[PDB]
């Protein structure tokens, strides 16, 4: 086609995007991770997982307002990653880095398990 | 704006 | 903080949000201007538009499934911006210019209305 | 991946 193009049309949305989580707006479901809750946007969680993705296009769970993740899931890995999908930004460090890995795995995260491997293999 |  | 940045990752989300969109799916809103209807997400429409933004921060609006905008308002421009919210791309032309810049003002879409107001400067 |  002839289209222009703005540059930063998609980083402003999402920065949008994380200002209505941060102020509670227009959340429709809560990730329960063992004691902790994080709410959340269902489409931004398909967006961003596979894992999110076929849960919310499947036609039962697509209407749960509460999804229980495995409890082999760290909240603080959980937590890492939502910030993540909300902003580009991932907050890994070596004492993060295992149990953010095994939960982009679970989440179906391809681009954050590829940077935690090679931030493992270049540690060992 | 650029030309995509 | 020490994060590191998935340059690809706003965009990766906008494109999911457009293929959800494209396939109909976990779409919580219809747009009607005049005798068209167009079906979308809430939370891009307020990531787009200082409309939609005033409009679905509203206790009463927020909950309504159906919005009809001013008859003013021309399909083909609308249909013009909501392509653009879902992708960055705007299909400007010398034949929808006018109607385009109209409608981005109306929706409160800052950066459209000034390439709009740019290319009608170049031209005169 | 970058250094923001
Ligand atoms: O690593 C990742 C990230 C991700 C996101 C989605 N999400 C969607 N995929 C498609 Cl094709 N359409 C709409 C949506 Br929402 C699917 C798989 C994966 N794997
Ligand atoms: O030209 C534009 C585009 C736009 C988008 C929003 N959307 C939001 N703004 C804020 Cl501050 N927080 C959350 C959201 Br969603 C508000 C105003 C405008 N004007
Ligand atoms: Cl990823
Ligand atoms: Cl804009």
């Amino acid at each position: 086609d002839s289209c222009i193009q703005f540059t930063r049309h998609a980083s402003d949305v999402l920065l949008n995007l994380n200002r209505l989580r941060s102020r509670d707006i227009l959340t429709d479901v809560v990730i329960v991770v063992s004691r902790e809750q994080f709410r959340a946007h269902k489409t931004v969680l398909m967006a961003c997982s596979g894992l999110f993705y076929s849960i919310f296009t499947d036609q039962l769970k697509c209407n749960l307002s509460v999804i229980n993740l495995d409890p082999e899931i760290n909240p603080e890995g959980f937590c890492i990653l939502l910030d993540f999908m909300y902003t580009s930004r991932l907050n890994l460090r070596e004492g993060n880095i295992m149990a953010v890995m095994a939960t982009a795995m679970y989440l179906q995260m391809e681009h954050v398990v590829d940077t935690c491997r090679k931030f493992i293999k270049a540690s060992e | 704006w650029v030309i995509p």
